[PDB]
C-alpha cells in the first residue's frame, strides 16, 4: 500500500 | 553503458552473483515507454526526474504526495540514479492518501482510469502499471488488475510485506498480472516478503535507497521498493523490443536468475529478476 516508502499487496 | 557506484539492487538486476556494484544497462534506458505508478502521487518536481515525471490524476483534494512514498517507488523504476529505467516516462495516479491508504474502489476506479488514459499518452514502446499497494482479499480489486492487464498494460503488483500466502492478499492474488516479491543483500527472500504459488518473480525489496518527497533521498524495505525493480525492467525491456505488455512477465520469469534465492518456501518459485546485459 501507502505512507513513507514502505510496501503491501497485503 | 555502466553506473558505477549504484545502489545494490539496480547492480543486482545487472549481475548473476550479489555483492556488485555496478549497474549495467542498454542507454536506450526505456525511452518510448511510459509508467504509471498507482499510489501516494509522484513529487514530479524532483530533479531526479528530469521533466519526466507528471501528475496525471487524483481522488483527493491534491494530486501531490504528501507521504513520500510514491514517489520512492516511482524513482526505483525511473529517477536518474536510483531507476531502473532512466529515460522512461512517469505517469502519476493518487489514489492513496498522504497516510498511504486509499478504499477499495478509489484503487479500483485509478486502475481503470489508466485503461483508458493510456490511449491518449504517447507511449510507442509500451505501457506499464506499478502496483505498491494492497490488503486483504478482494474479487473487484482482482477483476479491476484483470482487466488492466487485459487492456494492453504489463501490470506489476506487490506480493505483500506479511510472511505469508500471496493468495490472500488483494491484487496480488490476481493470477493474471505480474505478482512481486522481495530479496535482500544476500539472495535471501526478505523476512518479510510473502510466498505462495501466486507469485511470479522476485525483485530486490530490502534497504533499497530511492527518491523521497522534498528533493530528497531515503532508503526503505518492502515488496513495495521490489514491484517498481521490475515495473522498470519491463518497460526497459519493452522499450529494448524484447517483450509486450502481453508476454512480458512470462518473458522476465523465463530470462531471471534461476535457484539463487535461499529462504523460499516450497512452492514458490526461485526466480530473481535480471536484465541480461553481459558487457
Ligand atoms: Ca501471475
Ligand atoms: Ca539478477
Amino acid at each position: 500500500v501507502a505512507q513513507g516508502g514502505a510496501a503491501g499487496l497485503a | 553503458a555502466a553506473q558505477t557506484n549504484a545502489p545494490w539492487g539496480l547492480a543486482r538486476i545487472s549481475s548473476t552473483s550479489p555483492g556488485t556494484s555496478t549497474y549495467y544497462y542498454d542507454e536506450s534506458a526505456g525511452q518510448g515507454s511510459c509508467v504509471y505508478v498507482i499510489d501516494t502521487g509522484i513529487e514530479a518536481s524532483h530533479p531526479e526526474f528530469e521533466g519526466r515525471a507528471q501528475m496525471v490524476k487524483t481522488y483527493y483534494y491534491s494530486s501531490r504526495d504528501g507521504n513520500g512514498h510514491g514517489t520512492h517507488c516511482a524513482g526505483t523504476v525511473g529517477s536518474r540514479t536510483y531507476g531502473v529505467a532512466k529515460k522512461t516516462q512517469l505517469f502519476g495516479v493518487k489514489v492513496l492518501d498522504d497516510n498511504g491508504s486509499g478504499q477499495y474502489s478509489t484503487i479500483i476506479a485509478g486502475m481503470d482510469f489508466v485503461a483508458s488514459d493510456k490511449n491518449n499518452r504517447n507511449c510507442p514502446k509500451g505501457v506499464v502499471a506499478s502496483l505498491s499497494l494492497g490488503g486483504g482479499y478482494s474479487s473487484s480489486v482482482n477483476s479491476a488488475a484483470a482487466r488492466l492487464q487485459s487492456s494492453g498494460v504489463m501490470v506489476a503488483v506487490a506480493a505483500g510485506n506479511n510472511n505469508a500466502d500471496a493468495r490472500n492478499y488483494s491484487p496480488a492474488s490476481e493470477p493474471s498480472v505480474c505478482t512481486v516479491g522481495a530479496s535482500d543483500r544476500y539472495d535471501r527472500r526478505s523476512s518479510f516478503s510473502n510466498y505462495g504459488s501466486v507469485l511470479d518473480i522476485f525483485g530486490p525489496g530490502t534497504s533499497i535507497l530511492s527518491t523521497w518527497i522534498g528533493g530528497s533521498t531515503r532508503s526503505i524495505s518492502g515488496t513495495s521498493m521490489a514491484t517498481p525493480h521490475v515495473a522498470g525492467l519491463a518497460a526497459y525491456l519493452m522499450t529494448l523490443g524484447k517483450t509486450t505488455a502481453a508476454s512480458a512477465c512470462r518473458y522476465i520469469a523465463d530470462t531471471a536468475n534461476k535457484g539463487d534465492l535461499s529462504n523460499i518456501p516450497f512452492g514458490t518459485v526461485n526466480l530473481l529478476a535480471y536484465n541480461n546485459y553481459q558487457a
